[PDB]
């Protein structure tokens, strides 16, 4: 987009700095905030990934929840050693959505459905 | 201190004793705070009470 | 199976209470903003008990209602305590539920999979408003009479059916004894429906668990409910009791209008008619329009937007901690909602017409704007990636 | 009845004084300053005959005539029955009449606020004691970023 | 390199560090404080009764 | 049976004390 | 048919009763009032708005643009008197006594 | 509604072996400074419109009243 | 299975209604005596609805109550229908519950594992009695006033503490306006508690399932509830509606006492005081013993025996079909509890005192004897081979 | 696929209107 990019717009670099600061202070990546109960396609995208990546995801989530309960933040060195925005989930999610659309176009039933609450 | 341990061994090896202790403490503390608040109330404003009007018995 | 019994707390008799109160798993980083649901439950119970004991000394007739309320306060042992608890616990109950709603708005609790909970909450809010308004009448003062007149005659603005439904509602040609007795029966009935809706609300929440100040998956680190959140609820309850009793014992009339100590007189009108303090935002939105049909049908967008928030389906991050712009919009909406509240208690002239017409515009731009962040931020991973 | 009351005063009804302090805004001071407030009208304003002037009335013109006057009553205690003393006694009587429960109310209030503050202290300690075990726990997780 | 989570299983050291950012510990050797706990809690159970 | 009998005796004593206090409520006892 | 019966009976039980409908029409008496002033009166359940305007009020009220009123009518049809103006006292806006 | 395999290790200590109260009032001024520095913008955005509208209404009312005099 | 939605009935939004109303397996040989629970639920809903609409016109004061009832019944459009439905639906509700209890007492449904259900039922019966008696007062006629006086002054047969209890219950020194206001509030409140108790009753039944006219293990041959027993319940409801309409429309005053059409007067007394028709067996039991303390202390053993039926470890056969002597005793008890009701309305004099003293003896001897057949029937399998 | 659904919707609307004119019987409309 012409104005979403941080390269050409000065009101997006500030946004990414804020988000990166808030993600680092708890030590978790931007793709960790996607929930498998929310979209029901994140569930498949995560189901198809290798085991070690998902295990690292679970460990990071537990670390952040412990930090929040204790009301503190990671030390400065373990804050320097942090990389948010290093995705592991975008491409698989896009691929799953592409197959979903292509199956919808040519007739075809859905593969999994949200449950009525 | 050691008095806390002595109180603990005296009162809490059973439970019915604990219930009785709680009830007794309640119905003693109630009286104590009643006495304290009544006394402070009397002290704060002297001369205004009903038994302090100088003409209470001169409408016979 | 366990071919011999272990615990009373896992037997069939206590299975429901155990599973939904004692052993239920909750996130371990819930803060103090998660106690107001239980606190509101206790407020509802207080209202019900106090009302069942007031209704033993009150007579619903136009000749007797005012004098029966004063008889309660002057001639029954402790009756003043009952009346003050009731008339101030309504205000406490509204305060607590407002804080609950704004908690839900902050950490974005309406999104999937928790939109049934939000919809049931909105229905509960409607029942609460109806119950309080119906029950402000039975004392039969000046504001009772004239507030009932204004609000229930606001229903003749509707096309052709208007006068018919107003006359059927009033039971006659004006607000009189029939309306009083009718409203008393409705007031005694509605809170039990409120109880039922609350229990359904809780079941709907327990079928997926609660959110947390982070808005992430939370199935790896959970703790039971007892004794870890029971003690936190206890702290909340004791603080609430201190506040409630400061209201009851040392300032029991600050939260009311003085005019309700004058018996109803249909001929003279008060110079400044307003309802209670917790209907003033709706009242200001309602008088903000110079048209009856528009004014009445502007409340409908309020409830439609509140009931249609959950169904926007692009936003991916729930908590406002990682969303600066939506956080700022939340605070600005709070300020605007307070401004509506203050305006709803003023005379209708300059300079209050403009300041009563713009805040509704902001209150609707809130429910219009939020999907735009949804879309514009769905594509955020692709731009900021490292 | 009220019809006779209006007939005997020129169509003006003198209200009931049971709740007269709670019913208007700022009761005590309103009643006192109303009683002691009859004054000479400002320049440029006139009052229709059969009415009197009082700035403490919304409208500027009232119906009742002044009553509290030096010596209007004779006490039994030897107090100079000035207009202000009589007004003060009247307002005290009316305040008692409206709120006969004030003292019992204040006693219960003081007692229970004190007691509940103590209970709050105890509950806070209870809370901290229970949560101490989780809030100082240490865990090792095997992940860097 | 060995995982951090497995180096702590095959090394049963007895020198343990907790998180003192919130709660300090008594020096090792000191008695318990159960009696003082009951002492503090009874003062609130009275009030609730 | 003896520990159970004396446990029941203590429970009955608690209940009897509370019931007696219900019957007569002396403020300065 | 039975469901319709029950619904109608229960919903019509809440309408105005024979006692109230019996007292819905009558005529009573007023008293005198000064030119341009009003003393309100009483009827079955509704007061009476009153005004017997002077010359200047006649000038001001009878000389306003006709189209700018959302219910375009002139007072000459609304007034039954060159000076008086009696109108039933219930606010057609919201039922108050303005 | 399910659980996940985890692989973690935790150590704990008993409730009756550690000081409880002294944690509340330990280093208050730095916590106060952190809270203020973090939420000054939220406080500003919450309390701005109220002050602006109140001042505007007061000014308008006093001007109108003092202009109606003789 | 569970990867995409098959039926909306098996979804969470309607899972429990499905499970407990549509699919719930029931024995396939149930007869009509299993429809009265649903019929009683219908009766309770009718009472609640007509009450909520009646209390929209009634004023609870000793000066304006009789007039409020007459204004309702004489001046409101269709109000006579509401009043008659309420005052006769109370009778219908009591009839349905009596038949329900006697069914459960025939096929021995109290025994294990269904005694928690029996206990909840007895609690419900107390709530019903309390609600009906409290609500017979608000019209404030002769019978209302004097029945309230008599029954609430029976509460002074208790030793020393009794007089304080009675004075507290009356709200003063006699039956007066405070009693009327208090009774109205209690009458409006209690039916919701009754609803809650009924729901607990039903869940405690469903946790094991229902009995059957044979009293045997019945899990091999079972069917669904809908549509196989819903239609049977429909037939029951339609016959019930016919009966109810006959009472409402063509004989609405046959099930009451004329004296409640005289306004209350504390100075005169009616020459014949009785409670509403469905309180008479208890009245006869209470007047059988010529002593106040005995009078109050006779009704507690009645409910104690009722609530302690299911705990006698007893015979291994439930259905009274395979039990000639329990069958005969059931018919004897049923005849006796009708004779008792008829006696509970006659004057207190000969011969009625003797014939009011012996039926209570029999009514307690029923609960006395019944364990003995269980113990003596332990040994049938070892003898009749 | 649209025609059958829309025809069924129109007929269901007809049924709803007929039910409304059954519950209420206004000859003034
Ligand atoms: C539960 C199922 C039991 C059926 C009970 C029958 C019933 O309640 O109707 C009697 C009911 C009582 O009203 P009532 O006897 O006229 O009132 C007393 C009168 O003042 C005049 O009083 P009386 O001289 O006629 O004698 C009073 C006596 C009437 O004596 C009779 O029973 C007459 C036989 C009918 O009332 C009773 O017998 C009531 C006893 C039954 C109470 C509950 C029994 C528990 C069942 C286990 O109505 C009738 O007597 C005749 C109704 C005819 C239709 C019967 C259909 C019954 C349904
Ligand atoms: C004041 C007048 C009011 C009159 C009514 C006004 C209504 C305005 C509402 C406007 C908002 C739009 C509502 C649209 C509802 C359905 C939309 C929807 O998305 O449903 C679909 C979704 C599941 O479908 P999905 O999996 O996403 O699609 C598969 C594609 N292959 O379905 C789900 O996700 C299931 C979610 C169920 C939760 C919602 C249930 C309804 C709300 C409950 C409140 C009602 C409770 C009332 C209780 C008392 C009853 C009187
Ligand atoms: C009105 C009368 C309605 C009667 C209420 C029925 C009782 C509610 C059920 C209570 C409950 O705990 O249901 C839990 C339900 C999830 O059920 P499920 O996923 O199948 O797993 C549960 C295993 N016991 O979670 C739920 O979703 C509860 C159902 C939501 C409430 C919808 C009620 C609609 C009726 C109106
Ligand atoms: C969701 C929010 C719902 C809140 C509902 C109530 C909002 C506040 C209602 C209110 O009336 O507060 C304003 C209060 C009243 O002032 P008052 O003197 O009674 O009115 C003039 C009559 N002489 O006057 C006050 O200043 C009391 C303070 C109330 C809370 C602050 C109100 C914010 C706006 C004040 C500045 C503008
Ligand atoms: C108008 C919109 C102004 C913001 C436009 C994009 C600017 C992006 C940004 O980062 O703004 C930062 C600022 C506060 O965010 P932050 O930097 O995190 O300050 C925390 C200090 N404790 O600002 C914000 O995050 C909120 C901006 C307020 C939005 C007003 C919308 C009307
Ligand atoms: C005086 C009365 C005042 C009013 C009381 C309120 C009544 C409200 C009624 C609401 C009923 C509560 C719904 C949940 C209770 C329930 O249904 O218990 C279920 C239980 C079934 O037993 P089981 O299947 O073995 O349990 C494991 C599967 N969940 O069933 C049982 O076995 C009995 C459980 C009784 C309920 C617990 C108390
Ligand atoms: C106080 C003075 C008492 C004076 C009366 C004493 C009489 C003696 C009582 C003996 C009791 C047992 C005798 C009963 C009949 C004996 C004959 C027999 O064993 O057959 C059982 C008989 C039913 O006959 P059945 O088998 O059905 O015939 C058709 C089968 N092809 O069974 C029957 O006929 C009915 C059995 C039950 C009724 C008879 C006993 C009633 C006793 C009442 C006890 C208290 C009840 C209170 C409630
Ligand atoms: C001459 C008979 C009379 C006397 C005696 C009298 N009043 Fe009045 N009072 C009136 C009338 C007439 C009104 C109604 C005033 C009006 O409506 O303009 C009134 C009204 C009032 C009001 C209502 C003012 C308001 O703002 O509504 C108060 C307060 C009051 N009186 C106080 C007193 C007190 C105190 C006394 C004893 C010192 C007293 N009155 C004695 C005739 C009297
Ligand atoms: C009588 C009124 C109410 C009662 C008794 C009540 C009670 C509760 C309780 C006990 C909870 C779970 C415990 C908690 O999270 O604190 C809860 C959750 C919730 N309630 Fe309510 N509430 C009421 C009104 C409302 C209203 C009016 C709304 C919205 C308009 C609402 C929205 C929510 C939401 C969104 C949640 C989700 C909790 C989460 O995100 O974890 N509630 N309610
Ligand atoms: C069974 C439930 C209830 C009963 C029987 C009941 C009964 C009563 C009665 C008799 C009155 C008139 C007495 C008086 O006004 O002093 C009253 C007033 C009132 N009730 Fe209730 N009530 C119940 C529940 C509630 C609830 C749940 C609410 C609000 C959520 C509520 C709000 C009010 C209010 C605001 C008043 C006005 C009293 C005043 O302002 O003076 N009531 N109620
Ligand atoms: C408002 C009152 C009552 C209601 C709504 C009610 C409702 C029900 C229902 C719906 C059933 C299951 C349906 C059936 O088996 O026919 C049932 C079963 C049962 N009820 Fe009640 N009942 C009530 C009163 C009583 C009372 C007073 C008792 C005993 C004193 C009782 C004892 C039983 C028993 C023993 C069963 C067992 C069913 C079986 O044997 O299969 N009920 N009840
Ligand atoms: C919310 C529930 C209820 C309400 C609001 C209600 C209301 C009333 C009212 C206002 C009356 C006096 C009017 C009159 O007597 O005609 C009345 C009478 C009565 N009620 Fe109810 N009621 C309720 C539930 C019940 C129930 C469940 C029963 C069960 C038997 C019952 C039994 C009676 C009886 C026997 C009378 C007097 C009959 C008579 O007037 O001859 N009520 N009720
Ligand atoms: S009646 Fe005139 S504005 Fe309401």
């Amino acid at each position: 987009q012409s104005f979403i990019d941080p390269k050409k717009n000065w009101f997006a670099a500030q946004h990414m700095k804020a988000i990166s600061k808030r993600l680092r202070r708890f030590g978790l990546r931007y793709d960790d905030l996607y929930d498998p109960y929310y979209d029901l396609d994140v569930k498949e995208a995560l189901n198809r990934l290798p085991k070690e990546v998902v295990d690292a995801r679970h460990q990071r989530l537990k670390r952040a929840m412990d930090l929040s309960m204790k009301h503190e933040y990671l030390p400065e060195d373990l804050q320097a050693m942090q990389t948010p925005f290093r995705g592991y989930l975008q491409e698989m999610l896009a691929l799953v959505k592409r197959e979903k659309a292509e199956r919808e176009s040519l007739g075809g039933l859905p593969l999994y459905q949200r449950t009525i609450p | 201190g050691g008095i806390f341990e002595a109180l603990y061994k005296v009162l809490m090896r059973r439970n019915s004793v604990y219930v009785t202790f709680v009830i007794a403490g309640a119905f003693v503390g109630e009286r104590a705070v009643d006495y304290g608040v009544h006394k402070l109330w009397e002290h704060n404003n002297v001369g205004k009470r009903y038994e302090d009007i100088s003409v209470l018995g001169q409408r016979q | 199976m366990r071919n011999q019994r272990f615990s009373l707390l896992k037997q069939p008799i206590s299975s429901t209470l155990n599973q939904h109160l004692i052993d239920y798993p909750t996130p371990s980083n819930l803060s103090y903003w998660w106690g107001f649901g239980s606190l509101a439950g206790i407020c509802l119970v207080i209202q019900i008990v106090t009302g069942v004991f007031l209704a033993m000394h009150y007579t619903p007739h136009v000749d007797l209602a005012f004098n029966s309320v004063e008889h309660v306060m002057r001639d029954v042992e402790g009756g003043w305590l009952l009346r003050y608890m009731h008339a101030n616990g309504a205000s406490m109950f509204l305060i607590v539920v407002h804080l609950h709603i704004f908690r839900g708005l902050y950490h974005a609790s309406y999104s999937s999979p928790r939109e049934f909970v939000r919809c049931l909450g909105v229905v509960i809010f409607l029942l609460m408003i109806v119950t309080a308004f119906t029950g402000y009448v039975p004392p039969w003062g000046q504001m009772s009479f004239w507030g009932a007149t204004v609000i229930t005659s606001l229903a003749s603005a509707i096309p052709v059916v208007g006068d018919t439904i107003v006359t059927w509602l009033w039971g006659g040609f004006s607000v009189d004894n029939a309306t009083l007795n009718r409203f008393f029966s409705l007031h005694h009935l509605l809170p039990f429906i409120l109880v039922g809706a609350s229990l359904l609300h809780l079941a709907a929440l327990h079928q997926y668990g609660s959110n947390n100040p982070l808005g992430v998956h939370s199935e790896m680190d959970q703790i039971s409910f007892y004794p870890y959140f029971y003690v936190k609820d206890l702290v909340g309850w004791v603080a609430f009791a201190i506040f409630f009793s400061i209201w009851i014992f040392y300032a029991p009339n600050v939260l009311g209008h003085p005019d309700n100590y004058i018996p109803a007189n249909p001929m003279p009108t008060p110079p400044h008619i307003v309802p209670e303090w917790y209907f003033l935002p709706i009242h200001a939105i309602l008088r903000s329009i110079p048209d009856k049909s528009g004014g009445v049908a502007a409340i409908a967008p309020v409830f439609i937007c509140l009931l249609a928030l959950p169904f926007f389906k692009s936003m991916y991050v729930r908590s406002s901690s990682f969303r600066p712009i939506h956080q700022g919009i939340f605070w600005l909406l709070l300020a605007d909602r307070l401004l509506l509240g203050w305006i709803g208690c003023q005379p209708v002239e300059a300079p209050f017409v403009t300041i009563g017409q713009i805040p509704p515009l902001v209150f609707f731009l809130f429910f219009a704007i939020t999907p735009i962040p949804g879309r514009v931020g769905r594509g955020i991973p692709n731009s900021y990636t490292d | 009845n009220e019809a006779a009351a209006r007939f005997a005063n020129g169509g003006a009804y003198p209200p009931d004084l049971s709740l007269i302090t709670k019913a208007p805004h700022n009761g005590q001071n309103y009643v006192f300053a109303l009683l002691t407030g009859y004054r000479d009208p400002p320049a440029g304003v006139s009052i229709r005959e059969g009415l009197h002037y009082n700035p403490y009335f919304p409208g500027g013109a009232i119906a009742m005539p002044k009553m509290l006057n030096d010596g209007a009553v004779e006490y039994e205690d030897g107090t100079p029955a000035t207009e202000s003393q009589m007004g003060k006694d009247v307002v005290s009587f009316l305040s008692w009449a409206a709120e006969p429960e004030m003292e019992e109310r204040k006693l219960m209030g003081f007692k229970w606020i004190f007691v509940l503050t103590l209970a709050l202290l105890q509950a806070g300690y209870y809370r901290r004691l229970r949560w101490s075990v989780l809030k100082s726990r240490k865990l090792v997780l095997d992940v860097v970023n | 390199e060995i995982p951090a989570t497995v180096a702590a299983v095959k090394n049963p050291s007895s020198k343990i560090v907790y998180d003192e950012h919130n709660h300090e510990r008594y020096p090792p050797g000191d008695p318990s404080k159960r009696a003082f706990a009951y002492f503090v809690l009874t003062g609130g159970r009275f009030v609730y009764a | 049976i003896q520990p159970t009998d004396v446990k029941a005796a203590a429970m009955w004593g608690v209940a009897a004390a509370t019931g007696g206090l219900y019957l007569i409520q002396p403020w300065g006892w | 048919s039975l469901v319709r019966l029950l619904i109608l009976k229960f919903v019509l039980s809440m309408s105005a009763s024979k006692d109230v409908l019996a007292l819905a029409s009558l005529e009573v008496d007023l008293s005198s009032i000064e030119p341009g002033t009003t003393v309100t009166v009483k009827w079955r359940g509704k007061p009476v708005f009153i005004r017997r305007r002077t010359e200047d009020d006649i000038k001001l009220a009878n000389s306003v643009d006709v189209g700018s009123l959302r219910d375009p009518q002139q007072d000459a049809e609304r007034v039954k008197n060159p000076e008086w103006l009696i109108v039933i006292g219930v606010c057609t806006h919201l039922g108050c006594i303005p | 509604k399910g659980f996940v395999p985890m692989k973690a290790v935790t150590y704990g200590l008993s409730p009756f072996q550690q000081k409880i109260m002294p944690g509340l009032w330990k280093d208050l001024p730095t916590k106060i400074h952190h809270k203020v520095s973090e939420n000054w913008i939220s406080a500003t955005l919450l309390l701005g419109p109220l002050v602006g509208v109140y001042s505007y209404v007061q000014n308008y009312q006093e001007k109108e009243k003092l202009s109606h005099r003789y």
